């Protein structure tokens, strides 16, 4: 499988932030294929000093 | 358009159109509210405000209303609106004098912006 | 050991605060080194006028 990495960009000011929210959700959801429902939304966000 | 760059709205402006008179063209109606501070008297812009190379605005509307003035007296726009309006002026050979800014206290959606026209 | 100063640079209007406060939060949360667990916002800020 290969390393799914997204990239906010918050460095510009028109990067819609939802949409790679979005993408992280739905990664979540896809690529599970354990066969159940799966909530993207369950998930842990550990980020450093910068991005945060 | 670089961000915090100028301490004030009137200042802002006065750049703005000097931009425009020499072929720079910006476009923000998108994403209207991540550059446009709130209150004229803070640093503006609130973001770097882009430019774009692909300014293709032609507006429903006569957009100088007299040979004077961008707006009738008391006209309310989307502030992203206006500088596109503006922008179209000075691309037809508008010139800007005044501003209208002195008293106006909203920035965000709508705004009663307007700017004094002149020939040339 | 060496003193901390931090520069707020409250004059340059891009300057973001909330970073120089959780630098001033964070240093006194990493170099107690008392062996117990810190909180960083009780730091008892006295403050100059010009500052203020």
């Amino acid at each position: 499988v290969t390393k799914k990495t997204i990239y906010f960009d918050l460095d510009n000011p028109n990067s819609d932030i939802d949409a790679h929210i979005e993408d992280l959700r739905m990664h979540m959801e896809d690529e599970a294929k354990t066969g159940t429902v799966i909530n993207g939304e369950e998930i842990h966000i550990v980020v450093d000093r910068t991005f945060f | 358009i670089k961000a915090k760059t100028y301490p004030d709205f009137k200042e802002f402006v006065k750049d703005f159109v000097a931009n425009v008179k020499a072929g720079k063209r910006y476009d923000f109606r998108k994403y209207q509210e991540a550059v446009l501070p709130l209150t004229y008297s803070s640093p503006w812009p609130e973001s770097d405000i882009p430019e774009v190379t692909d300014f293709n605005y032609t507006p429903d509307y006569t957009v100088p209303f007299s040979e004077e003035l961008l707006y009738s007296v008391g006209a309310q726009m989307r502030t992203a609106d206006f500088f596109m309006d503006l922008q179209y002026a000075i691309i037809n050979g508008k010139d800007v004098d005044t501003v209208y800014c002195e008293w106006l206290a909203r920035v965000k959606p709508f705004s009663m912006l307007n700017a004094k026209l002149k020939d040339s």
